[PDB]
């Protein structure tokens, strides 16, 4: 098969004839089929008894349903037995002499049309009663629900107007309508200034323990009776819809008619074939069809009335600022009293519990106004309208709180708001801390050896942790992520200009010490400056260290509810900063090994000439220099302090290693040269082992640079028949000095000639590039990285 | 059934089989016309008669 071949590709994974491993993949195969038959076993089962209880209930309902529409054959048949023999009685003489006069309500239509009149028109006041309460009316399930059955009484003139529409005569309601007129909006309107006036008295702060228990029942009475009664309407022509659009839409009509049928298709003619689905018989029935806005209509404006009292109470300002949630969350707590209240005093109706979401409507609306644009206080902007959300979350069910969705675009206010003020603050921070560090004779925030902090970069510390109060306050994954990475790119625009003027605090020291000790035709106006850069720089690299103790140490420090997806977005640029925190120590602490040289220029060049070979320049650079690591040496920090004495023993062995193109012709005739690199090399080796102590970096950053110590004197000491493995060694670990530089050892000397200079350093040119290609495919550029000496014609 | 068609072992399995089976036909012709009695014994040539 086309699984077979490759289950042929399967079992010849086994060899090609393996009938051990054949037998052994055939137990692979039961364990396949054995799991697959496991859960196709289980779950044909489950699918099985799904068609048993599937078949067992279409059974169950084909026979026992059939048997429950036709019980309704059996009771409903059984319905149709006494049709025509029940009530053991002239029943003949019941339904059509004795309900003859059932069609003769003249007399009560005319007393009850007439005192629906005049008494309704003193009920327009007794049943319409206000001014103020006195218990809402007094009354209201007295007065306004009076005013709603006088307004059912007078749904014979309301929705039973709408059922006698031309019944027998046309005064029935005409002669009537102004008796409807004191009769039918005097007492439904009547119910609607007791129902307004309920609802608005129910919105009165008690409102009250008895006024809106009456005036609410009222509002829930003919709230829910008008609503199952203009649902007995809206089910008249659903009724009707179900009735006679099975009739007039039967359709075997089939036109069907113009133009009281589509439309009004299904209505469809008053008394009573549009009429006596919510007309007798019919045992309710008119429908009521009171009061329509007892609260049926009239429990929106109750609600309404706490969320257009709430909404009212915004006071669109915000009166401060955004004190529109004070008042309208206070309307928003008697939304929730005024709510719990009215479901005490009306189960059915006026304002059971929606006065609280509805007010929660009013404050989300209302607090996502106040500070929509930048109108309200742009620093106070998303605390109020949150303190509001999560604060009147927790004041209700949490749930009369201010919903905003304008949150988010606020907090980028807060972006723009932090970023550019740390911007102007991180500005003045720098100016004002480069223009201290150029006062060379005081240092900064006082300790005697050198782990000064400062003063703007501690209004960065905690000021700045003072600026990120609404980052983490708010926990923003846009804020403090991106206030924080925004300034770290502010921090790049920090270190750019550590860079920059601590640059121009090299440039100081480098001129200052041209005026010290080294030719003073060199002054500069802004370079007064003796030495003590020293405790500036180092001072630099501590507040780098303490930017990573608040900024790193702040940062993992707090930063805790989220997932370590956002914190870490925090991460990505606090933290690696560490090497950003001696990355300033890249600039400026070079800067500090060259400003340890510069009242020394004058040995420096001439080391490799006869002044030095028997002299004391020697004693000038290494315990000069030595003195210099011993000042340093209490005064810096560590990171910058091991890279720094490691760039202090190579540094300055290029500094031993200038004048390699001077060509003086080297005196190891007469070892004056030797001497001075193995005599020297005794006063060269305490500026490795006592410029270091307290450590024992003293030979270990300083064995890597002893390599070009000895082989370099295996370069310019030693002559013809030892200047080969001098590059073999020096080469397998120093190629980054090229090969050209014993050309300018060979510049530096006559007794070891140029075609000397061709085979010993040309075959070792090529011991150097197919070294190269050999064994660099040596280490790193170094202090010998581009120290490549300039070459003759080979 | 299973062609099959080709190594692993089907093929390499029938160049014994089919050779096997012309081995059969050997050894039965030779019981065949062992005591056929083209060689008179019993059998082919262990005298019994």
């Amino acid at each position: 098969m086309s699984s077979d071949p490759l289950q042929q590709v399967c079992d010849l994974i086994k060899g090609d004839l393996s009938l051990e491993r054949v037998r052994d993949i055939k137990e692979q195969l039961l364990k396949e089929k054995s799991v697959v038959e496991y859960q196709l076993n289980k779950e044909s089962d489950k699918y099985y008894g799904e068609v048993e209880e599937s078949l067992k209930l279409l059974n169950l309902s084909k026979n026992s349903v059939t048997s429950i529409k036709q019980q309704i054959n059996e009771v409903n048949k059984l319905g149709n037995d006494n049709r025509f023999a029940i009530n053991r009685y002239d029943i003949l003489f019941r339904a059509t002499k004795l309900y003859e006069t059932v069609n003769t309500t003249s007399s009560i239509y005319d007393r009850i049309y007439n005192f629906v009149a005049l008494m309704e028109h003193i009920e327009r006041l007794l049943v319409a009663e206000l001014a103020e309460d006195a218990l809402e009316t007094g009354c209201p399930h007295l007065l306004e629900i009076h005013f709603l059955l006088t307004s059912a009484r007078d749904f014979q003139e309301q929705v039973v107007v709408m059922a006698k529409e031309a019944t027998e005569d046309a005064q029935r309601t005409v002669m009537k309508l102004f008796s409807r007129l004191s009769g039918i909006i005097s007492k439904f309107d009547k119910l609607l200034d007791g129902l307004t006036y309920d609802i608005v008295e129910m919105a009165r702060a008690e409102q009250i323990s008895l006024a809106i228990r009456l005036f609410k029942i009222y509002d829930l009475e003919e709230r829910e009776d008008l609503r199952i009664e203009a649902i007995r309407n809206i089910i008249k022509k659903k009724e009707i819809e179900i009735e006679k659009s099975s009739i007039k839409k039967l359709p075997n009509s089939k036109n069907t008619a113009r133009l009281q049928d589509e439309t009004p298709k299904v209505i469809e003619y008053p008394t009573n074939k549009g009429l006596y689905q919510e007309i007798m018989s019919g045992t309710i029935s008119t429908r009521t069809a009171p009061r329509g806005y007892k609260h049926f209509l009239i429990n929106g404006i109750n609600n309404s009335i706490s969320e257009m009292f709430g909404e009212m109470r915004e006071k669109y300002v915000g009166d401060q600022k955004f004190d529109v949630l004070d008042n309208m969350d206070w309307i928003f707590n008697e939304l929730i009293i005024v709510k719990e209240h009215i479901a005490n005093c009306c189960p059915p109706h006026w304002n059971i519990f929606e006065v609280y979401f509805d007010q929660y409507y009013k404050e989300l609306h209302s607090l996502i106004t106040d500070l929509v644009e930048s109108e309200p206080e742009t620093i106070i902007i998303l605390d109020i309208l949150a303190f509001d959300k999560t604060f009147q979350d927790t004041l209700k069910q949490d749930k009369s709180v201010i919903g905003d969705k304008e949150k988010e675009t606020l907090f980028k206010d807060y972006l723009n708001l932090i970023v550019v003020k740390m911007t102007e603050w991180i500005g003045n921070l720098e100016k004002a801390e480069f223009d201290v560090f150029l006062e060379r004779s005081t240092p900064p925030h006082s300790d005697s050896d050198g782990l000064l902090f400062l003063d703007g970069t501690k209004t960065c510390f905690q000021m700045f942790t003072q600026q990120v109060e609404v980052a983490a306050g708010t926990n923003q994954a846009k804020i403090l992520v991106g206030v924080v990475e925004r300034f770290s790119d502010l921090l790049t625009k920090r270190q750019k200009n550590w860079i920059s003027k601590i640059s121009e605090e090299i440039k100081k020291q480098i001129n200052y010490n041209h005026k010290y000790d080294i030719d003073p035709e060199s002054i500069t106006p802004e370079d007064e400056c003796p030495g003590g850069l020293v405790e500036y720089l180092i001072a630099v690299s501590n507040d780098q260290m303490k930017a990573a103790d608040y900024a790193v140490a702040i940062s993992s420090k707090y930063g805790k509810l989220v997932s370590k997806v956002y914190e870490k977005q925090i991460t990505n640029h606090l933290e690696g900063t560490l090497d950003g925190f001696a990355e300033v120590a890249q600039c400026s602490s070079l800067g500090l090994i060259t400003l340890m040289f510069d009242d020394l220029r004058k040995p420096y060049q001439e080391i490799f000439s006869k002044t030095w070979y028997m002299g004391s320049q020697a004693q000038q650079i290494a315990d000069t220099l030595d003195e210099y690591l011993l000042d340093i040496k209490p005064q810096m920090n560590s990171v910058l302090f091991v890279n720094f004495i490691d760039n202090v023993i190579g540094e300055t062995i290029i500094k031993f290693l200038t004048a390699l193109s001077f060509e003086h012709s080297f005196k190891n005739k007469n070892n004056k040269f030797l001497e001075a690199m193995k005599r020297d090399f005794e006063i060269f080796y305490q500026l490795f082992v006592k410029v270091l102590d307290g450590n024992e970096s003293k030979d270990t950053l300083i064995t890597q640079n002893f390599t070009v110590m000895e082989f370099f004197m295996d370069l310019s000491c030693e002559p013809i028949d030892s200047i080969l493995d001098i590059w073999q060694k020096y080469l397998e670990v120093y190629w980054d000095s090229r090969i050209d530089l014993l050309v300018g050892i060979l510049k530096c000397r006559k007794d070891v000639s140029s075609s000397e200079r061709k085979k010993i350093v040309q075959q070792a040119t090529e011991m150097l590039h197919e070294y190269r290609r050999n064994m660099e495919a040596d280490r790193e550029p170094t202090l010998m990285r581009r120290f490549v000496l300039e070459f003759e014609k080979q | 059934m299973n062609n099959k068609s080709l190594k692993t072992v089907e093929i390499l399995k029938p160049i014994n089989q089919q050779l096997e089976l012309q081995e059969h036909l050997l050894f039965n012709n030779l019981i065949e016309e062992i005591h056929d009695i083209m060689y008179s014994k019993s059998n082919k040539t262990n005298f019994t008669r």
